[PDB]
């Protein structure tokens, strides 16, 4: 019952899927939400990116 | 393509096919950009 | 403009009117000797 940090493999990976089942695999999954993490520990400003 | 034109006769004559394709895919917009112009 | 992260970016082109505008041309200076008063200030009146 505790927060932990785990490299972003699966998320990623389950949205790509969604995005194929829900458009067509031609739209690039860019704007999509990563249902169920809390934090980053890690924040980057326009610069950064 | 797919015509006497891409398969000439030498080609033919080894046994094959070329059926050249060309597609023009879509691209994501990355960058949106307006203006706001001032106009009389 | 720069562009080298993905966003919205909203700029003013400065293309339009900027209109000229007149001067007033009714302002004298009159230089001369007074009894009292201050010296050598170029004092500003607008009513006697």
């Amino acid at each position: 019952g505790q927060s932990r940090l785990v490299p972003p493999s699966g998320h990623v990976a389950g949205i790509w899927a969604r995005n194929d089942s829900e458009r067509g695999v031609h739209k690039a999954p860019a704007n999509e939400v990563v249902r169920g993490a809390v934090d980053l520990e890690l924040q980057i400003t326009r610069g950064e990116q | 393509k797919c015509d006497e034109e891409t398969n000439p006769p030498e080609s033919v004559d080894l046994g094959r096919v070329v059926c050249e394709i060309g597609i023009a895919p879509v691209k994501p917009a990355e960058f949106v950009i307006f203006r706001l112009a001032q106009f009389s | 403009p720069s562009y080298l992260s993905p966003g919205v970016y909203v700029e003013e082109v400065a293309s339009g009117s900027r209109p000229i505008e007149g001067v007033g041309t009714s302002v004298a200076a009159f230089v001369g000797l007074a009894p009292t008063g201050p010296l050598n200030e170029p004092t500003l009146v607008t009513n006697w």
